[PDB]
């Protein structure tokens, strides 16, 4: 059951052509079980619904994500292949 | 996202309703692009300028089916 | 077999929104995006999309339309 982002399938994403290509993939888990996944920018921020809560999630230059996640939940990031 | 454009992600209850939701979002003023994304292909990601996400939620609920805002960036 | 179709349309935000909604409403479409420096092209990605029917529909409802790409 443990989280292993090296074995996670890529998210189902779309690189919108009118904005820069986001550098990161994020993965959301509840009790270490994948709930969803997507793309996000490095060195940036987003508001995301994580279980019951709105959570402000910051990303660093290496796609590490930080936020105050509700009990049982986490969102983790990694760099995309070309980035 | 960085720059002038907004990205929002909305989950819509879609079971006909899929095309209806996409068409509604795509018809909205200020929209540059719309995509169905997510592990269950049940989330619509919208990019553009001058889009009010809360009005979009209300419009989807009135015209299509339940809708929930999941991300703003 | 995932497809990408790029269509140039005569937009004479009225015609743009109308074009976008039409394409987005089409069977098999996963994404639509308005592109080009004149914002007169639409990129459509999906599965099982009939580009001939899509062009016919845009010509009937929006304006002249031309296939630039099918892949």
């Amino acid at each position: 059951r443990a989280i292993d982002l090296s074995r996670e399938r890529d998210p189902n994403f779309f690189d919108h052509p009118g904005i820069p290509v986001p550098e990161c993939f994020w993965f959301m888990f509840k009790n270490n079980v994948r709930q969803d996944a997507g793309t996000c920018y490095s060195s940036w921020k987003m508001d995301m619904k994580v279980g019951p809560n709105w959570v402000h999630i910051k990303s660093d230059d290496n796609c590490n994500l930080s936020g105050d996640f509700p009990p049982g939940w986490i969102v983790l990031g990694k760099k995309r292949p070309g980035f | 996202g960085p720059g002038l454009k907004q990205k929002i992600v909305i989950k819509v209850a879609m079971e006909n309703c899929r095309s209806k939701a996409m068409a509604l979002v795509a018809s909205t003023g200020g929209v540059d692009s719309v995509a169905l994304v997510g592990d269950l292909r049940d989330k619509i990601e919208v990019v553009g300028y001058g889009i009010d996400p809360i009005k979009l939620i209300s419009a989807l609920r009135k015209k299509v089916g339940d809708a929930e805002l999941l991300q703003v960036s």
